């Protein structure tokens, strides 16, 4: 097919010798409902602004706004590190020598009598 | 030197897609802002993707790390649907959609019910094995592959006694025995380079046990053979002219034991022999060698007069067994032989002979292939007496075999 | 293409008919 | 972009796509690459030449961004080679500075040794009489134990998982060679014995209250019959588990998974105790301390963070990794904590205060396996680039480097004695290095001269059918245990 | 094949199960891909409630969800939970047995009889004899 | 208890869906199968949602019974507000 063959061109520039069958058709159906999406919030945009024609700032604008919400990433490194030398001066606390089998509190555990229905 | 690229999905798909949708008149400058970021979003997550492929130490992308690529972007991994309040399914793949390009587009809602659904196969068990004995790599099936010096067998000491152990469960004492044996030619990694003397095991054996017609000694050695054939290690067709020949003499020889009783066996050594025959016939084929001079050798031990008869129904197995085209080329222009032959083992009073028990078994083959051969190329119509134009062998008994033989097509 | 290692093989060199033994005796 | 080393080429297609400025606003990985300093350990003699062609005014503009985004670690000595200086770069923002590989390593094992950490400075729990317990019956297999050299070459028992349909992504052993778990793509861990003994749990709270206490047989006692299996699977992770752990004491499995939590099991009652959710990202590794009371999960999310099984809120947090943390692994005295992670550098950590106290780069792909020396001296690391680079932690240098494997290293381990290191990869082998012959070196440059040595050190490579070697595991009576899912691919 | 197996067995099910209901609807005869997208939305529902109602039970310190767990959960994805017992009693509905599993003498494994050579000291009597 | 009751019930209910199939998906989202009538009350609720798609479908095959098309699904789903996606890359 047309956009199945550039499909395999995205991967192999990515390097991914071997994948399955089912990966392309799956890739273009994310970037169908990736552009039906963005076109369709670019004329809920054209509309506020009222003109007839979807022009480039409608999908400038489409596409920063759905980015704003979709795509995130993981915390950048400030923020990592300043959670990390908030966290890390915090000195080790010492060890109960026989306290039993060490876990959290019982609220923060896994560990409850774990009920169930009477068969009748 | 790289020439890497960087390849975007074309524009003139953009442009489809956004006139089905009901916006009409776009640029190719807001076409071109489209094509470019969907085409990073797609390079984003097949990036992101080739991470969960490595962290699950395989070498294929399947289907799920998509889903698990498009999960840590927070886009909801759903491909068919998508859910603006999110709340009926929130993140959870829905395994894709099964669709192909060269698809029906519309199937019946009963075709899907009536199919038979596939096997789940086996659960996750922990078997283990050697990979390594104190430095050298064991050949078990779950591992891949002037006076002159004294010199030394090809085999170790201990190599000849398998040969020995293996030979000697094969010549049939015990059952399981054999099977044990039979279980190792049948996957034993390392048997060649011990394949010459099983393959001159076999081929003595049956020339010096063909002296006195002992059939089991026959019969083992020709499920040694279909042993030695399905191992798919060795390298078979450099020794198939020693292995031919035995199978042959197995179908096409007479029998020096008992005539009768045992005639039962003796088909089945037919049949053990046509279908290895024929098996090889489908392997080792180069042009016109192998699968055409075993045919000549069959059809001129057919179009030989007065026959033995135990030799013709072993050469008649053989020719029926060779496939589709073989018995729709060969046993059409013969049918008034077999009968005649027929006819002539019935007026002769001779009973204490082999020659009517030959008879029948050959009449029984013959009218089963002809039956099929007939159902695979012509319409079952007037099944009662038009088979008298072929000298009413088989005749309603045929048609009614061809009946049989399209309940089983229906059934399928 | 003579020279291919199957035309050497003894499969395709070898009347291996006569050695099927026929009314052996 | 084509006259870049090839190593780099991941990279330079990860640019390829960046063409856009709002593409790079949510990499997080090429926004620190900007924001951070190119180290460039360069020579002396050859900074006199660049700064002999940079301040003059004629190249004032490279020169101006050179001195913006390059730091340049100057040392005095001779100009290293090509081949050396490709064994000891390729990490984005790499080859990191002589300050902080001169930070003082207690790399010492526990208990003399001066290089070893008081047992108070990190508070290690206690060990109880069933702990003492195990290191009695420990030595005995110690007295078994074969040295085995370049002469006694191990014998390999591949634990191969036949059917593995759920693709398999995490396998441990025990210190003794009793269990084997197995982390699941189908979301479920499997532990199996391979002792002809099988997995009970405990009885329950009712049984266990007719039965007294302060008995000789007491654990005996305990033990349920009615459940006793070769295998257990536990459920309760929503995704694949790609880190699994074994606790010293035998109890207490850790298992983390794509859906961001850490949790551990009992092996006394086989149910699920905690769910450790510090990360909203897939964890790609756990491991337990060597003590058992901490441990280390590294995520996506670029931590790597220090779990105490007390508390629901981490210890410590070690984050300055740049991309994702893939590895993680304690030190044999568990003060230090060594993150291998996609950036291609290793780093290890101190326990206390968080300080990344090494920086080791020179990996061309993700850093998938990391060991220990026993003795704690040195740290091998592999990665998708199939190399097995060998590092002193007290001199933070790399002191070899092994280029057998053609695939991603796995997985490695050093042998109980140190003699031999076991290195498994995607080529489906098992190569076994001379872990004795590597190490019989022992600066101010800030490097070595590296001997291209990887023929005289392979004892011995060993193909597995189809298998890649997800696990590698010494017993201590020295016999290498290696687990795999069989795909026939 | 069976790798292929584990994932469609149970997809082909689900695939029977959407195109029975749809039969019940009314419907004879539909579009190849409404069908296959009515079994996504099928497995991503039973994955949801499989992810909810563990969570909403593990908040609650357990590990196994009760019948307050799942009508919690089904509240938080809209489902009307009252209608259910009436659906359940219906006239019109069919059963779709499980589909075939592989299970041969429970495990049709005894590997074969090749053994000669003991152990050394370094290696336990559990693991495998060391091969002929 | 309405619901407690029906579940009670729910012992010696099959339903449409195999416990082998709702169970399968259920344990791959961490859900364990401690009880079969929990198994069986979630493979209710899916059916439920499922046929309620598809009678909202026909109601709007009526309109426009027979073949099930992406066209009676987008309207059908679209008062549920999910955006039924057609191929058209195929």
């Amino acid at each position: 097919p047309k956009d199945a063959q550039m499909m395999a061109q995205i991967l192999k520039d990515m390097g991914i010798t071997e994948y399955e069958p089912r990966v392309i058709n799956q890739m273009l159906e994310f970037a169908f409902r990736y552009v039906t999406t963005i076109l369709d919030d670019a004329k809920i945009y054209s509309s506020h602004a009222k003109k007839a024609t979807v022009d480039a700032d409608d999908v400038r604008l489409a596409i920063q706004c759905r980015a704003d919400q979709s795509f995130t990433s993981p915390p950048p490194r400030d923020f990592l590190l300043d959670i990390a030398r908030q966290r890390n001066q915090t000195p080790l606390p010492l060890i109960k020598p026989y306290s039993g089998p060490r876990l959290p509190p019982d609220r923060y555990c896994l560990t409850a009598p774990n009920y169930r229905l009477k068969s009748l | 030197k790289l020439k890497l690229s960087n390849t975007v999905l074309p524009s003139e798909s953009m442009k489809v897609v956004a006139e089905s949708m009901g916006i009409a008149q776009i640029q190719e400058e807001t076409c071109q802002l489209l094509t470019d970021e969907v085409s990073y979003r797609i390079k984003e997550i097949a990036q992101d993707a080739l991470k969960f492929m490595h962290m699950g130490k395989r070498q294929k992308l399947t289907t799920s790390d998509i889903d698990y690529a498009l999960k840590l972007k927070n886009v909801e991994p759903l491909y068919g649907f998508h859910a603006q309040e999110f709340i009926p399914f929130r993140f959870a793949s829905g395994g894709g959609r099964e669709l192909y390009f060269y698809e029906e587009k519309e199937v019946d809602l009963s075709d899907i019910i009536n199919t038979p659904l596939p096997r789940v196969p086996l659960d996750v068990c922990l078997k283990a094995h050697w990979l390594s004995i104190e430095g050298c790599q064991p050949a078990i099936p779950e591992n891949p592959p002037r006076l002159k010096p004294r010199s030394i067998h090809e085999l170790s000491v201990e190599q000849q006694l398998y040969y020995k152990e293996i030979t000697e469960a094969c010549v049939g004492s015990c059952e399981a025995k054999r099977a044990e044996a039979l279980q190792s030619i049948a996957t034993d990694p390392g048997l060649y380079q011990m394949l010459p003397r099983f393959s001159t095991f076999i081929s003595e054996g049956v020339r010096v046990n063909v002296v006195q017609n002992n059939l089991a000694l026959l019969i083992y050695l020709m499920r040694m053979v279909k042993a030695l054939m399905d191992n798919p290690t060795l390298y078979l067709e450099k020794y198939v002219h020693e292995l031919i020949p035995a199978v042959m003499t197995c179908i096409v020889s007479r029998q020096l034991c008992l005539r009768p009783d045992v005639d039962n066996h003796w088909a089945l050594r037919d049949f053990a022999a046509r279908l290895v025959a024929q098996i090889c016939k489908h392997f080792s084929t180069t042009t016109n060698n192998i699968q055409s001079r075993i045919t000549k050798t069959f059809t001129k031990s057919w179009v030989d007069e007065k026959t033995p008869w135990t030799t013709r129904y072993g050469s008649i197995a053989g020719l029926a067994e060779l496939g589709h085209d073989v018995i729709k080329t060969l046993i059409l222009p013969r049918l008034q032989q077999e009968g005649e032959r027929i006819r002539s083992v019935l007026d002769g009073p001779v009973l204490s002979n082999i020659d009517r028990i030959g008879a029948d078994h050959v009449q029984s083959l013959l009218l089963k292939h002809c039956a099929p051969v007939l159902a695979k190329l012509r319409p079952p119509p007037d099944n009662q007496d038009a088979y008298r134009a072929e000298f009413g062998s088989l005749g309603p008994l045929l048609c009614s075999q061809v009946v049989k033989a399209r309940a089983q097509a229906a059934l399928q | 293409d003579l020279l291919a290692d199957e035309n050497f093989l003894m499969v395709t060199q070898l009347h291996w008919e006569d050695d099927i033994i026929w009314d052996g005796e | 972009h084509g006259d870049q080393e090839c190593y780099y080429q991941d990279d330079l297609r990860v640019l390829s796509s960046l063409t856009k400025k709002e593409h790079m606003k949510g990499n997080e990985t090429m926004l620190d690459f900007r924001t951070s300093k190119f180290v460039l350990r360069i020579s002396r003699d050859s900074y006199q030449l660049l700064k002999r062609h940079l301040q003059e005014k004629q190249n004032n503009q490279i020169w101006n961004i050179v001195q913006e985004h390059l730091y340049i670690d100057i040392f005095d000595g001779m100009p290293r080679s090509k081949q050396q200086i490709d064994a000891m770069v390729g990490s984005l923002a790499g080859e990191a500075k002589r300050e902080a590989n001169k930070s003082k390593v207690f790399f010492g094992l526990l208990k003399q040794d001066p290089n070893a950490p008081p047992q108070n400075r990190i508070p290690l729990p206690e060990l109880k009489d069933s702990d003492k317990l195990d290191k009695i019956m420990n030595m005995k297999e110690t007295t078994k134990r074969v040295r085995l050299g370049p002469d006694c070459l191990p014998s390999i028992c591949f634990y191969t998982f036949l059917n593995a349909y759920q693709g398999l992504t995490a396998v441990d052993v025990t210190d003794d060679s009793s269990l084997i778990a197995g982390g699941f793509a189908d979301s479920t861990v499997r532990v199996w014995s391979v002792t002809p003994k099988k997995l009970r749990s405990v009885k329950q709270a009712s049984d266990l209250s007719l039965i007294d206490k302060e008995s000789d047989d007491v654990l005996e006692r305990i033990m349920d019959e009615k459940t006793a299996s070769e295998l257990k699977i536990l459920y309760g992770h929503s995704g694949p588990v790609y880190g699994a752990s074994f606790s010293p004491d035998r109890n207490y499995l850790l298992s983390s998974s794509e859906d961001g939590t850490v949790r551990l099991w009992s092996l006394q009652t086989f149910t699920c105790l905690v769910g450790y959710k510090g990360h909203n990202y897939p964890v790609w590794d756990t491991q337990f301390s060597p003590y058992g009371y901490y441990f280390v999960s590294g995520g996506h999310d670029r931590v790597a963070r220090l779990w105490a099984t007390d508390h629901y809120q981490p210890l410590r947090i070690f984050a300055g990794h740049l991309a994702d943390v893939n590895c993680t692994r304690f030190h044999p005295n568990s003060n230090y904590v060594a993150t291998g992670s996609a950036d291609r550098t290793v780093r290890l950590w101190d326990v206390l205060n968080g300080n990344c106290v090494r920086i080791f780069t020179g990996h061309k792909g993700p850093i998938h396996s990391l060991t220990f020396s026993p003795n704690g001296r040195f740290l091998a690391t592999g990665a998708t680039d199939g190399r097995v680079l060998l590092w002193d932690i007290g001199h933070g240098l790399m002191v070899g480097e092994l280029k057998g494997h053609t695939d991603t290293v796995c997985s490695l381990r050093f042998s109980r004695d140190g003699e031999i290191l076991a290195s498994g990869s995607m080529d489906n082998t098992v190569r076994l290095w001379d872990a004795i012959k590597a190490f019989e070196d022992l600066t101010a440059t800030g490097h070595i001269n590296l001997p291209e040595n990887s023929q005289e050190l392979l004892l011995g490579t060993y193909m597995t059918k189809s298998t890649p070697v997800v696990h590698l595991h010494f017993t201590r009576r020295n016999l290498v245990l290696a687990a795999g899912a069989y795909s026939p691919q | 094949n069976p790798a292929d197996n584990y994932h469609l067995a149970r997809r082909r099910t689900l695939q029977v199960v959407v195109s029975s209901l749809l039969t019940e609807a009314g419907f004879e005869s539909a579009e190849k891909a409404s069908v296959e997208t009515l079994t996504e939305m099928l497995q991503s529902y039973i994955s949801e409630i499989g992810r909810s109602a563990k969570s909403y039970c593990e908040h609650t310190a357990r590990t196994q969800p009760t019948l307050s767990d799942i009508v919690v959960t089904l509240v938080e994805m809209g489902f009307n939970v009252d209608t259910l017992p009436a659906y359940a009693k219906r006239s019109q509905r069919m059963v779709i047995t499980a589909p075939p599993v592989t299970n041969q003498p429970v495990t049709p494994k005894a590997l074969t009889a090749g053994q000669n050579r003991p152990h050394p000291p370094h290696i336990p009597s559990h693991f495998p004899e060391f091969p002929d | 208890t309405p619901l407690v009751d029906f579940l009670m019930q729910l012992e010696d209910y099959t339903p449409t869906i195999p416990d082998a199939v709702t169970g399968y998906y259920l344990n791959r989202a961490g859900f364990e199968a401690s009880d079969p009538r929990i198994i069986r009350l979630i493979s209710l609720a899916a059916q439920k949602f499922i046929s309620d798609i598809a009678n909202d479908a026909l109601q709007h095959c009526k309109m426009k019974k027979y073949t099930l098309t992406m066209e009676d699904l987008t309207p059908a789903l679209s008062e549920y507000g999910i955006n039924v996606k057609k191929p058209h890359y195929f």
